[PDB]
């Protein structure tokens, strides 16, 4: 048993979302195991909040169309569920969207609380036109992960809420593009050592080396199955 | 064009193409969620923005 | 209200389904190449 262990040396950030990163040093061979594991698991099982209940006044279905805006109600949903919300504290948060006059709403018209941030203040979701016209929506922010649907989720939900909340479907997962590549290592003794640069690509509320902890701590809980029993 | 829109297109005519008498702007009707003859939904939405 | 005569009560009601995409739907090409979508794949597969 002659093996090492790796450590992340070098964390660079290309932009504030798109970000590699560097593992050093992996055994021989350990380069594509460890770099197709933590793909896997870096793109199955992240916990990411999103956009599940829209609630906007005065509009009872999805399908309808509202006073003094371009993008109709299934509109607004879609650019709603693309949403990137990171939240603190809470599991389950509350904003709120009120604003009126000619001109596009973005995302960073949202009367923030304390401990949520948007980190997107360029996201367009609405265009009002008209100066008479008003929109106040509350959404609500779970978090999870996966993939849950708006069918399943249409009596998995045990707390009765009131008829008129929208569902929007929720895509909790926010890493969306992962790339693993295995170098040569530049250490200056051995030669057979390689390095591992993961090239992510966040919703930009994910930090990456957290990202990084938290999917080692699942494939390490995920094997002390095999390793205590059997 | 005026853009109410959220009922109708509402287009301001240029004055060549405008008729002397009846002043005149044209107000486009967008059919909007409907059912098709193969249950289909036919659904309009406009691509054109305000002041365009 | 505006109808004809005969008929007594005259309800229609219009759902929306939305279906969205599941193994055992058609899709196809511009070029004859039909299919049944078998597996929904995770993306990660």
């Amino acid at each position: 048993t002659e093996f090492l262990k790796p450590r992340l040396v070098d964390i660079e950030q290309v932009s504030s979302t798109h970000a590699k990163v560097t593992l050093e040093p992996l055994e021989r061979g350990f380069g594509h195991t460890l770099g197709n594991a933590l793909r896997r698991i870096l793109l199955s099982s992240m916990p990411g909040c999103a956009v599940t209940e829209v609630e906007i006044d005065g509009v009872l279905h999805e399908y309808s169309t509202k006073e003094g805006v371009q993008e109709d109600i299934l509109e607004i949903l879609l650019n709603l569920k693309g949403l990137a919300v990171r939240v603190q504290g809470k599991d389950e948060v509350i904003l709120t969207l009120n604003k009126s006059g000619i001109g596009p709403v973005t995302a960073a018209d949202i009367t923030h609380d304390g401990d949520v941030e948007i980190v997107k203040p360029q996201h367009v979701i609405c265009h009002l036109t008209d100066e008479n016209a008003s929109i106040s929506m509350r959404i609500k922010v779970q978090r999870g992960r996966g993939y849950v649907p708006a069918s399943t989720r249409i009596h998995s939900e045990e707390d009765e809420r009131p008829i008129g909340r929208l569902l929007v479907d929720a895509c909790y997962s926010p890493v969306e593009r992962i790339a693993y590549n295995v170098e040569a290592a530049r250490v200056e003794q051995r030669t057979d050592l390689d390095k591992l640069v993961i090239e992510m690509e966040t919703n930009g509320t994910i930090d990456p080396e957290e990202a990084i902890r938290r999917a080692a701590t699942i494939l390490a809980e995920q094997l002390e199955a095999f390793v205590d029993l059997r | 064009v005026q853009y109410v829109d959220a009922s109708r297109i509402v287009i301001k005519v240029n004055e060549d193409e405008m008729y002397p008498g009846e002043a005149g702007i044209d107000i486009y009707n967008l059919t909007k969620y409907t059912r098709s003859n193969q249950n289909t939904c036919i659904n309009q939405m406009p691509c054109v923005s305000l002041g365009e | 209200d505006d109808l004809a005569p005969g008929v007594l009560k005259i309800v229609k009601v219009y759902l929306a389904v939305k279906r969205r995409i599941q193994p055992g739907d058609k899709m196809a090409g511009r070029h004859g190449n039909k299919g049944v979508i078998s597996k929904i794949n995770p993306i990660e597969d």
